[PDB]
């Protein structure tokens, strides 16, 4: 929660491509029903993972210029980031132990 | 983009029951067009900018024929949300004194026998009852 | 003030994301609209504010695949509270949206198959995030 990067398409290349460490983008809006239901989840995994991963979030409607760039087409989308480089992409909601299967796998 | 969706019906002609054929071709900007066959004759033709307006346009043309579907039933009539967001192709089953709820809904083309000889003003005018004995 | 509505259709969401939801006419009588939007052709266009309503409507009863439409607008009318008791399918929670959506007011884009499972993502408009 306190731990949550809460990312603007002017903050983008600072916090994430130049980051050190792996860095989970969340793109999302207020009013995509997928989107808010993975979000108490993301708080959840940003405590556990804290010092192995940074968690941001990317709002699509406050900061429209950044999903293009990866072609994102549809929300809510996480794309893990290491070293500036896409390193996985998960698109849709999935649930807290779908997301730690995921996480485990690319970490 | 241009949609196209059939469908088999009964319809009563002559005392014979036998059975259509439907062609919904639904085309950009909300131009519906219902065709009915029997044995590959087209029968008639009817366009309008919802199907259930395509369907009494088409029973109108048609007035010696019996349409066993719920579309032609004198209590089916669409709400203002099922003609605009399902083409008018969902509709509902009403009864007097009682507002129309999700469980009433009806496809305009499945079977119904009852009720159905009747025309679409007398439908028309049974919906504006319905509406007025809400309160 | 600005409120998230739904609608369902089955026409695809390239077409939907370019021409918006127009109207059937110019009648804007609500009190009508309610009655019969076809007889006069009203001049609003029905969402709701439950996403469950779509999905019927959107498969067309379940016979057909659809999608189920995000809009954000500020100028709607609620149906319930402006006819009362006299609401006849009270149950679908509409708004009414006077003059149509603009397609740039349309967010994105839900699939949904014919037995009403809707995919767990939502496809953006371009219009707005491309």
């Amino acid at each position: 929660s306190d731990k949550i990067i809460h990312l603007t398409d002017d903050s983008f290349d600072t916090d994430v491509l130049k980051a050190d460490g792996a860095i989970l983008v969340d793109f999302w809006a207020e009013w995509c029903g997928p989107c808010k239901m993975i979000a108490p989840i993301l708080d959840e995994i940003a405590d556990e993972y804290q010092g192995k991963l940074t968690v941001a979030k990317l709002n699509i409607d406050q900061n429209p210029g950044t999903a293009p760039k990866y072609g994102i087409r549809g929300i809510p989308t996480l794309l893990l980031f290491k070293n500036g480089e896409v390193a996985a992409t998960k698109v849709g909601a999935l649930s807290k132990g779908q997301l730690k299967e995921f996480l485990d796998a690319n970490l | 983009m241009t949609d196209v969706d059939k469908r088999k019906i009964k319809i009563i002609l002559n005392g014979e029951m036998e059975e259509a054929e439907l062609h919904m071709i639904t085309s950009p900007n909300r131009h519906c067009c219902l065709k009915i066959f029997h044995n590959n004759n087209q029968l008639a033709e009817s366009n309008d900018t919802d199907y259930f307006s395509c369907f009494a346009d088409l029973r109108n043309q048609l007035k010696n024929i019996i349409f066993l579907c719920k579309g032609a039933k004198i209590n089916v009539y669409p709400s203002a949300m099922s003609r605009d967001m399902s083409d008018g192709i969902v509709a509902y089953e009403t009864t007097l004194g009682q507002p129309g709820l999700p469980e009433n809904q009806v496809h305009i083309f499945d079977f119904e026998d009852k009720y159905v000889d009747i025309t679409p003003e007398e439908q028309r005018k049974f919906h504006s009852q319905w509406f007025e004995s809400l309160v | 003030d600005y409120i998230i509505t739904y609608r369902g259709d089955t026409r695809s969401f390239t077409e939907i994301f370019d021409k918006g939801f127009e109207t059937l006419g110019p009648s804007k009588d609500l009190y009508k609209h309610a009655l019969d939007n076809r007889a006069p052709p009203s001049d609003f266009v029905s969402t709701t504010i439950d996403p469950t309503k779509t999905i019927s409507f959107a498969t067309k009863y379940g016979q057909k695949s659809g999608y189920m439409y995000t809009m954000k607008t500020n100028h709607g009318i609620d149906v319930n509270k402006a006819l009362g008791a006299r609401s006849p399918f009270a149950a679908e929670a509409e708004i009414a949206m006077p003059g149509g959506v603009r397609a740039e007011d349309i967010l994105g884009a839900r699939a949904v198959n014919a037995d009403g499972e809707m995919w767990d993502y939502t496809i953006l408009n371009p219009k707005r995030y491309g």
